[PDB]
């Protein structure tokens, strides 16, 4: 049996989850068994086993509707709350009503069950648990879980409920905005009360927080922002971008092909990362459609003028959250880039231009930042 | 005009050359299995049922040539690297090839 270990920081995202620990005066954020440092919120149910993480999201096409996803959208929520009729429709699971509570509905092991958000989010939990004590070599049962500013009292106690499912002692519950702030170490900034501005732009979800913190204390003074907006949306304009390119080309329309368009969609969603650190990314895709080769190339600069209006649009909830925190934006100290998609530079660009110049908080990697907090939290906290 | 960088590219491609002969095995496993129960001692609705047990395994190998094809789609080769764009070229069109046989039989099953 394995010594005790040490507390943890969970980030028990929308789409994937990141956990971290404070060791040796730095915080590392722990790898999963494929080497991955964030894992999917995907759970699987087939004929002979349940599957969680990257295994889940793995088979995803094979078994679309066994393999659960986006537990937190229906997490603490009613069956009749818009936000789970708006988003079932687009789920390829069943989402059933369970006396007015919203259960997924699966078949595993050749039989129909039912679970609630939070055993999901328990089973990914679990899994988390399980990659700190996989790298630790240690038991652990001590963390901290982060939840959305706007979460209220049914989706953040529904959230606590999956981590004692999970068989981990939370320590607490602190915001998703707090996390990132607490990670860039704000509130040990000298001086008087300063405002900060958080701009999550990950996970499939869009969250700009403004937060005040005076004396240590955090107060969330305003949330706005865009529920499902992310990387996808800027994945999807270069998809069509493409598909038009090859019907110019070679008047061939591969939009009917379901594998033409996953092989294109899966070199741009590549292609997206490495403009982030070049001006040019190429891709030769042999075969792609009729036994024609893709040769082609797409610059930064086409690729920012593809997404124009998907990248202005990012200051209008900032604008909209400074409205509602009753700030001007000369009265902001801090601003914290999190998730994947703030590492695109012209979103750094527009952003630092609406401050004036301002240097932003990213030196953290962005998908980690929450997890990054929520294990400085949890060190603190043992 | 044969350079050493173009020894790294061929090695990738002799890899993924050997995941496609691993699959392919599991594929011609999958059309012995389908041929028996088709050619088999068991009655026309027992055959059915027998042959819809398959379906999980299909599935898997479509979707391990898919990772293969999206593995090679990272590649660039310079057009000098004239060996390595017909190995990828020949390594594509084999699993494209398989893809359509794997087709024939998730066509057959499950009907
Ligand atoms: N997670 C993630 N990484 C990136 C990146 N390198 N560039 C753009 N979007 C991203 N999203
Ligand atoms: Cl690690």
């Amino acid at each position: 049996s394995m010594s005790k270990g040490p507390a943890v920081g969970i980030d028990l995202g929308t789409t994937y989850s990141c956990v971290g620990v404070f060791q040796h005066g730095k915080v590392e954020i722990i790898a999963n068994d494929q080497g991955n440092r964030t894992t999917p919120s995907y759970v699987a149910f087939t004929d002979t086993e349940r599957l969680i993480g990257d295994a889940a999201k793995n088979q995803v096409a094979m078994n679309p509707t066994n393999t659960v996803f986006d537990a937190k959208r229906l997490i603490g929520r009613r069956f009749d709350d818009a936000v789970v009729q708006s988003d079932m429709k687009h789920w390829p699971f069943m989402v059933v009503n369970d006396a007015g509570r919203p259960k997924v509905q699966v078949e595993y092991k050749g039989e129909t069950k039912s679970f609630y958000p939070e055993e999901v989010s328990s089973m990914v939990l679990t899994k988390m648990k399980e990659i700190a004590e996989a790298y630790l070599g240690k038991t652990v049962t001590n963390a901290v879980v982060t939840v959305p500013a706007y979460f209220n009292d049914s989706q953040r106690q529904a959230t606590k409920d999956a981590g004692t499912i999970a068989g981990l002692n939370v320590l607490r519950i602190i915001n998703e905005p707090t996390a990132a702030a607490i990670a860039y170490g704000l509130d040990k900034k000298v001086g008087a009360e300063r405002n900060v501005l958080i701009f999550d732009l990950g996970g499939g979800t869009f969250d700009v927080s403004i937060l005040t913190i005076e004396d240590g204390i955090f107060e969330v003074k305003s949330t706005a922002g865009d529920t499902h907006l992310g990387g996808e949306d800027f994945d999807n304009r270069m998809v069509n971008h493409f598909i038009a390119e090859f019907k110019r080309k070679h008047k061939k329309d591969i939009s009917e092909n379901k594998r033409a368009v996953r092989r294109l969609r899966t070199a741009c969603e590549r292609a997206k990362r490495t403009l982030s650190s070049s001006t040019q990314a190429s891709i030769e895709i042999d075969s792609l459609y009729e036994g024609i080769d893709f040769y082609t190339s797409i610059t930064r600069a086409r690729f920012e003028e593809l997404n124009a209006d998907l990248f202005r649009g990012t200051l209008d909830p900032v604008e909209k959250a400074l409205r509602d925190a009753k700030l001007d934006k000369s009265q902001i100290h801090d601003i914290v880039l999190v998730g994947g998609s703030t590492r695109i530079p012209k979103i750094q660009k527009l952003l630092q231009d609406f401050f004036n110049g301002k240097e932003l908080n990213k030196s953290i990697n962005p998908d980690e930042a929450v997890a990054y907090g929520a294990a400085v939290q949890a060190a603190i906290l043992s | 005009s044969n350079s050493p960088q173009e020894e790294v590219e061929l090695k990738k491609l002799k890899h993924l050359e050997k995941s496609v002969e691993k699959i392919a095995d599991q594929l011609e496993e999958l059309n012995k299995e389908l041929t028996g129960i088709q050619q088999g001692f068991l009655p026309k609705d027992l055959q059915a049922e027998a042959l819809c047990k398959l379906d999980r395994r299909v599935k898997a190998t479509i979707e391990q040539f898919m990772k293969i094809l999206e593995e090679i789609d990272t590649l660039i080769l310079p057009e000098n690297f004239k060996d390595s764009r017909l190995k990828r070229k020949g390594l594509v069109k084999k699993v494209q090839a398989f893809l359509a046989e794997c087709d024939t039989v998730e066509q057959n099953i499950c009907q």
